[PDB]
C-alpha cells in the first residue's frame, strides 16, 4: 500500500457489529513510520528534543 | 564500472555474482540474505551511471522478528536487545524456585526461531 | 440575509458563479498587482491591455475515471496559443502576470471522491533514465492535459518523464505538497475550488516561453465511486484568468 | 517566547471549535483548551534554534579532491556547485529561492606515497588556491602564467598553520538564488533543461607552490560552506527519494514510507 | 528517537455507532488524516537526518 | 563605536561587538532574529474564519 | 453567522459534538450544583474529584430492530463498575451527583422511526407473580441493557419483572411519561437527544448502591423501517456524564 | 567571612547550653564560649574555596581511547558518560541532583609503531572529532558520508597546535541532572534498572583526516570535563566502597573504617 | 560595556571583564558567590529550639 495512494485512505465500511477498531498508532512523530515522513516528521528528524501539542484533522 | 556495492542486508542476485564486465547503463538486482525480509517501499536495483559509478544504495532488507518469548511460569525473562534476528533473551527464576539459562533468535528453515526452549522452575 | 457558499467573480467580459464553494485561497496572502518604479529593471514603457488579456479562458475537460492517477498543467504554456494573451506573450520578450485558477467538478449526492488542487511554483521534473533529461513534448502539453502514471515508468534509452503519482515526478511526497497554496474538492461538500496566485519569481520579469513559473496539479486522493445506475461520465474543467499582466520588449513574433 | 496555555472549564454552548472544513485548506487554529478542561501554565520555551539562520548556519563539506607534487595530476580543479554532497543540498532544497552570504573554509592535508627513493628529507609545503570567475584564463598547466593572480583572488597557506577562511558576498545576477528552475537555456524550449542552465559560478584551482621533497606526496583539499545572513522564500517538501545526479533532479521511484504489520500496530 | 523513558501514548479510533447508508449508495467509504504542530510546539537540538545518504560524490 | 547587546540565557548578561572590516558581508551571523508570521501558510484564505463559528454556513 | 443545529459539550477530558440536535432539556429548570452549608446534614468534609468523576462514560450499544420493544438503564448501577466513579461510590457510604444523558442514533434520509428518551425518577417496578417481589438481577442490569417485552410475562412461582412495554413495568401509561424530562429522536429531524438532570431525592445524600435515583427509558414509538438495499444494522449508543459529584463517609471497599 | 569568637566569663546560672537531646536530630549550635571562658579574637578566615563551584570547577580526564592510520581500528567511538573514571564520579556523587554547563577540552597524541617499512618521512596529521546526537547516522566506516558534519558539530585540529576546547550548555530534558535513579525503563517495573535508563547523551567519534606516512601510527585522544555554572541539591554520603561498573552502583561489601589496637589507642 | 569588580586579596585591586560571545554558556566560572544558609540541614525542626533552654521540657 505504500507504493500507491492507498496508503492515505482509511477504509471505513458498514458492518453488522458495533465498537470495533478503525485504526491505532503511537504518538512518536520522529520515530513512528506513520509520522516520520510528514512535514512535522521531516522537520523533527533534524532535531533531538520536541515539546508541544499535536493537532489531528479527520476529513 | 566495478563490482556493485556490498550491503549487509541483501546479496547480489544470480548470475550477476559471476560477472565482471559491467557497461554503462547496466542494471543489477539484489535479494535478501537469510533471514532478512524484503522492504516493499525500496526497490533492489542499481544502475552503472556515465561516471562509471553505481547508483546510491540503501539497505533493501530488514532483520526478521522472532516470535514473542512467552511467559515462563515462576520466572523472569530479560530482553536486553529486542527480539530481532540475532538477539539473546535470559531466563531467570524467582526466590524460592530452582531452574535453559538463555535462548538465541536464529534462522531455522525459512524463518527465525528461538534456540533453547523455555525451562521449568 | 447572506450565505457564504455562493461566490461570483468578474474579470474582463467574463463571469464565474458558484453555489457550493469553499473559501478563496489567496496565494501567500498577497494579491496580484503591477510592477513598481522602485523595483523595475527594464527601461522601455510596458503595455497593459488589461481587458482582453485579463479574462477567463476555459481549457478542455478531462474525464475522471475510477482509476485516474491525476493531471498537471503548465500555465504559461497552457494559455500560449489561446486568445490575445498568446499573441501578446508571442511578440514580447519579457512578461509578468498573476494567475487565478478555478477548477470545477459536478456530481450527485450518491457519488463519492476527493481531489487535491495545488499550485506548485518551479515544478522541475525528472526523467525515467537517470542519465539524460526529459523532452519538451513530454514535460509541456499545450491545448491538452498531461496525465500521471499509477506504476513506475520503465528506464531505457529514453527521454520520457517519470510520472509516478506518489512521487509527483519531483521525487517528493504528494501529501507534503499542501505547503503550496491548495484546496480540495470533496464531492460531498464543494463543487469547485478557486486559488488566486500572485507573480512569484526571483527576477522582476521573465520570458514566458522558455520558463514556466507555476504548475497546476489535480490529483484524486480518494477514487471516484458510485453504484450502478448513476452517471458514469464525470468531467473536470479548468478555467484560468491572467491578472495584472504587463509586457516589455516588442520584437518579431516567435513561433 | 512560545504561547502559554489558558485555563478553561466545562462548556455546553453552541460554539463548535473542533468542527471545521479542511476543503478550504485553512489550518484549524484550535488549542487544547477548546476540547477539554485545561490549567493555566506559563510557557518559557523559545523557538530560537528553529530560525532559518540557526538552521542553515553550519559548516558542511561540499567537495574534496587530491593533487600530487609529481606525475600527471599536478593541480586540481572544481566547478563551483553546492549539489555535489547530499546533506547541505537537502537542507537548502527546503526553499525555492534563497539569498545568503557565504563563509568559505579550506582544509588541506598531505600524505607520503609508497616509493623507493632513498634519503627523503622534505621541507614545508606551501599551497596556492586560485579562483577564476567565468570568462577568465583557466590554467592549462601547473607552471601557467595565469597563476600571477593579478585581478583574480588567491590564498596562500603553509602546512602546520590554521585552515584558511574568507567571506564571499551574495554573488548573483538575479535577486535571489534559485534552487529549482523549470525552463530551458534556449527560448525555443530545447537544449539544457533544469537548474544547470542557471548555474555559472566559475572554477576553483589548487596547486603545490613547491615540490618539497624528492619523494612522492599527495595532497587533498576539502571545501566547507557556511551560509550566513540567510533570507528564504516559498518552502517546499523534503526530498523523499535518494539523489542521483548533480546537474538534475532525476530519481528512482520509492514508496511514501516504511511498512508495518497492520493498521492497528503500535510497533514498527 | 525511540526512548522508552519518554513514552508518548496511543491514539485510536472506534466506531461509535454504525455507518448508515441509503439504498443505491456505496457503503464503503474512506477517511483522511492531516497532522499539524500547535502554537506551543518547539524543538531544541540541530542534528543530521538519518534518511539522507550517499555512496560517492554525485556527477 | 561598539555595540552592547543581551546574550542567550535561561529563563526562570550583555556582550560587546565591534566591526573591523568595511564590507558588511564579513560580520558575524544574525542569530537573534525571533520574528514569526505563519498567517501566510496557515490561513491563506480571503474571507476571515472565526474559530467558534461553523466554517461553511 | 450561526446555526442552532450544532452543539458541543465539554466535561473533564471528554467532548461531544452534534450536527443535528434539538434543544437541550434542563431537568426541571434546575442546573446541577453542590450541596450548601444550610442544607447539609453529614459533618465530615466531602471529597470532590471533579475531573475523573465528571467525564463522559460510553456504555455498550444496542441494535434497533423492526420489532424492538425498548430498553431501560439504572444510572447509579450503570456506572457502578466503570472508571474512578465506580471506585469512589464503592469506598464511600454517601454520594450526591446529577446525571447528563446523551443518546445518539445514526441513519439515512430513507430510514424512518421515532424514539422517546425519558428520565424517570424513582422507577419502582412490579413482578409477574402478584405475590413476591422482583429479583435484583432482573431489575438491575450492569454493563448491559435490559429490554422490555411486547407480550405480558407469564405468572408462576417466579421473581421475574413484568416487562410489558405499554405499562412500562410500573402499570402506568407510556404516553403520560412525558411528565418527566424527555426528548424525541425522529430519524427525519434529529440524530441525538441530550437531557441534563439535577440531583432529585428526598434526603440530601444517599447510598448509591442500595437505591437507584433515576432510570433512563428508550422506547421506540414508531417502528424502524426501510426498503431493501439500505443498511439493516442500526445501533443506539448512550453516553452518561456525572456532574457536581461529592462523596462522604470513607469506609472499606464494598463489593 | 567566618564568624569571630566572643569573649565570656564565669557563670553559675540555670542556662544549660551543653545539655540537649539529639533524638530531635537538631544539631546543637553551641560555640566554645558556652562551656569555658574565651577571649574575643576577630576571625579573618574565609570559606571561599569551599563553595560548590570552586569544588567541582576543575578539569578531569573522563576517558581516553586509541585509533590508527592503517589496519582495522581506523576510527574511535565513545558513548558519553561521566561514570567511566572514579575521581570526578565520586566528586559528583556528593549530590543527588546537579545542574551545570560543561567546558570540554581534547588532548591528542600520536606515536610511531614498530614496523619494517623503509624511507619513512611523515607529514603533519590532522584529526577530526565528530559528535553525533542520539538518533543520528553513526559512522559505519572511516570514509563514511556522515563525516560531512552538516548539522552535526565537528572540530578539526592539526598536531603541534594548542589543544581544542569548546563550551556545552546544560543539555537535559529534565530540570536537573540525576546522579541517582530509583526506577525502571518500563512502567511494569521490568527491564533496565538504575541511572542507565536516564542516560542518553549520544556518541562521540574521532579519525585521522589523512594517512600522513607510509608507516604505522597510533593516535590517542583524551577527554577532559570541567563543570562551570554549577547548582546542586540534596547532598548524600561519599562512596565508602570501590566502584565496579559504569552502568550501575553494584559494589563488594567493605568495613566502615580501619582497625586499631584497642579503644584507648592514640595511634593507627 | 565592561564590568569592573574587586579581586581575591588577603585581609589585615579591581579587575576588568568583557564578554565576547553571545551564548551566556561561554562566560567564565562564577567563583565569587559566598552565600550560605545551613538552617535546612542543621536545625530542620518545626518548633524553634533556644540554645540555653532544655530541649525536652
Ligand atoms: C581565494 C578563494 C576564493 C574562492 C571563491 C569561491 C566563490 C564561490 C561562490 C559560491 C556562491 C554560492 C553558489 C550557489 C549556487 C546556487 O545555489 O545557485
Ligand atoms: C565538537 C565536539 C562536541 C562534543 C560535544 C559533547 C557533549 C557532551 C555532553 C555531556 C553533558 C553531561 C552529561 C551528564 C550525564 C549525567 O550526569 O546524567
Amino acid at each position: 500500500k505504500v507504493n500507491s495512494m492507498e496508503a492515505y485512505q482509511i477504509p471505513v465500511r458498514s458492518n453488522e457489529g458495533s465498537g470495533t477498531q478503525v485504526f491505532g498508532f503511537p504518538l512518536q512523530p520522529g520515530y513512528s513510520s506513520v509520522f516520520s515522513r510528514t512535514l512535522l516528521g521531516e522537520i523533527l528528524n533534524y532535531y533531538t528534543h520536541w515539546s508541544g501539542s499535536i493537532k489531528l484533522t479527520f476529513m | 564500472c566495478e563490482v556493485p556495492t556490498r550491503l549487509n542486508s541483501a546479496s547480489l542476485k544470480q548470475p550477476y555474482i559471476t560477472q565482471n564486465y559491467f557497461p554503462v547503463g547496466t542494471v543489477v538486482e539484489y535479494e535478501c540474505r537469510p533471514g532478512y525480509r524484503r522492504e516493499p517501499s525500496l526497490s533492489p536495483k542499481l544502475t552503472c551511471l556515465q561516471n562509471l559509478k553505481w547508483s546510491t544504495a540503501v539497505e533493501f532488507c530488514k532483520k526478521k522478528s522472532c516470535p514473542n518469548p512467552g511467559e515462563i511460569r515462576n520466572g523472569q525473562i530479560d530482553v536486553p536487545g529486542g527480539i530481532l534476528f540475532g538477539a539473546t533473551i535470559s531466563f531467570s527464576c524467582n526466590t524460592g524456585y530452582k531452574l535453559s539459562t538463555s535462548s538465541f533468535c536464529l534462522i531455522s528453515g525459512s524463518s527465525v526461531q528461538w534456540s533453547d526452549p523455555l525451562p521449568e522452575c | 440575509g447572506y450565505s457564504d457558499r455562493v461566490r461570483s467573480i468578474t474579470l474582463g467580459n467574463s463571469t464565474i458563479t458558484t453555489q457550493e464553494c469553499a473559501n478563496v485561497v489567496v496565494g501567500y496572502g498577497v494579491w496580484p498587482d503591477y510592477l513598481k518604479d522602485s523595483e523595475a529593471t527594464a527601461e522601455d514603457q510596458p503595455t497593459q491591455p488589461d481587458v482582453a488579456t485579463c479574462r477567463f479562458y476555459t481549457l478542455d475537460s478531462v474525464q475522471w475515471q475510477k482509476t485516474s492517477p491525476g493531471w498537471w498543467w503548465k500555465l504559461p504554456d497552457a494559455l500560449s496559443n489561446l486568445g490575445l494573451f498568446g499573441q501578446n506573450m508571442q511578440y514580447h520578450y519579457l512578461g509578468r502576470t498573476g494567475y487565478t485558477i478555478h477548477v470545477q467538478c459536478n456530481a450527485s449526492k450518491f457519488h463519492q471522491g476527493c481531489l487535491l488542487v495545488v499550485c506548485v511554483p518551479e515544478a522541475e521534473m525528472g526523467c525515467a533514465t537517470l542519465d539524460n533529461t526529459p523532452s519538451s513534448a513530454e514535460l509541456l502539453g499545450g491545448d491538452a492535459a498531461k496525465e500521471f502514471a499509477g506504476e513506475p515508468i520503465a528506464s531505457g534509452s529514453n527521454k520520457l518523464v517519470q510520472r509516478v503519482v506518489y512521487n509527483a515526478g519531483m521525487g517528493i511526497g504528494v501529501g507534503n505538497l499542501t505547503i503550496f497554496p491548495h484546496q480540495w474538492i470533496n464531492l460531498r461538500t464543494n463543487n469547485s475550488a478557486t486559488i488566486v496566485m500572485p507573480y512569484t519569481n526571483s527576477v522582476p520579469m521573465d520570458n514566458m516561453f522558455r520558463h514556466n513559473n507555476i504548475t497546476l496539479m489535480v490529483i484524486p486522493f480518494v477514487p471516484l465511486d458510485y453504484c450502478p445506475g448513476s452517471t458514469t461520465y464525470v468531467p473536470i474543467t479548468v478555467t484560468i484568468a491572467p491578472m495584472c499582466a504587463e509586457y516589455n520588449g516588442l520584437r518579431l513574433a516567435s513561433h | 517566547r512560545v504561547a502559554d496555555t489558558v485555563g478553561t472549564g466545562p462548556t455546553n454552548s453552541e460554539a463548535i471549535p473542533a468542527l471545521t472544513a479542511a476543503e478550504t485548506g485553512h489550518t484549524s487554529q484550535v488549542v487544547p483548551g477548546d476540547t477539554m478542561q485545561t490549567r493555566h501554565v506559563k510557557n518559557y520555551h523559545s523557538r530560537s534554534e528553529s530560525t532559518v539562520e540557526n538552521f542553515l548556519c553550519r559548516s558542511a563539506c561540499v567537495y574534496f579532491t587530491e593533487y600530487k607534487n609529481s606525475g600527471s595530476k599536478r593541480y586540481a580543479e572544481w566547478v563551483v556547485t553546492t549539489r555535489q554532497a547530499a546533506q547541505l543540498r537537502r537542507k537548502l532544497e527546503f526553499f525555492t529561492y534563497i539569498r545568503f552570504d557565504l563563509e568559505l573554509t579550506f582544509v588541506i592535508t598531505s600524505t607520503q606515497q609508497p616509493s623507493t627513493t632513498q634519503n627523503q628529507d622534505a621541507q614545508i609545503l606551501t599551497h596556492q588556491i586560485m579562483y577564476v570567475p567565468p570568462g577568465g584564463p583557466v590554467p592549462d598547466k601547473v607552471d601557467s602564467y595565469v597563476w600571477q593572480t593579478s585581478t583574480n583572488p588567491s590564498v596562500f597557506w603553509t602546512e602546520g598553520n590554521a585552515p584558511p577562511r574568507m567571506s564571499i558576498p551574495f554573488l548573483s545576477i538575479g535577486n535571489a538564488y534559485s534552487n529549482f528552475y523549470d525552463g530551458w537555456s534556449e527560448f525555443s524550449r530545447n537544449g539544457v533543461y533544469g537548474i544547470n542552465t542557471l548555474n555559472n559560478m566559475g572554477t576553483l584551482y589548487a596547486r603545490h607552490v613547491n615540490t618539497g621533497s624528492t619523494g612522492p606526496i599527495k595532497s587533498t583539499i576539502r571545501i566547507y560552506f557556511k551560509p550566513k545572513h540567510v533570507k528564504a522564500w516559498i518552502p517546499r517538501p523534503p526530498r523523499l527519494c535518494q539523489y542521483e545526479k548533480a546537474k538534475n533532479v532525476n530519481f528512482q521511484p520509492s514508496g511514501v514510507t516504511t511498512t508495518r504489520q497492520s493498521i492497528t500496530t503500535m510497533t514498527n | 528517537a525511540s526512548d522508552e523513558y519518554t513514552a508518548g501514548g496511543f491514539i485510536t479510533c472506534w466506531y461509535q455507532t454504525n455507518i448508515v447508508v441509503p439504498a443505491d449508495a456505496q457503503s464503503s467509504c474512506y477517511i483522511m488524516c492531516f497532522v499539524s504542530a500547535c502554537n506551543d510546539f518547539s524543538v531544541r537540538l540541530l542534528k543530521d537526518t538519518p534518511f539522507i545518504s550517499q555512496n560517492s560524490f554525485f556527477q | 563605536g561598539a555595540q552592547v547587546s543581551t546574550q542567550k540565557t535561561g529563563a526562570h548578561i550583555h556582550y560587546t561587538n565591534i566591526n573591523y572590516y568595511k564590507d558588511a558581508a564579513s560580520n558575524s551571523a544574525t542569530r537573534q532574529d525571533f520574528a514569526q508570521d505563519p498567517g501566510k501558510f496557515t490561513e491563506p484564505v480571503k474571507d476571515i474564519m472565526i474559530k467558534s463559528l461553523p466554517a461553511l454556513n
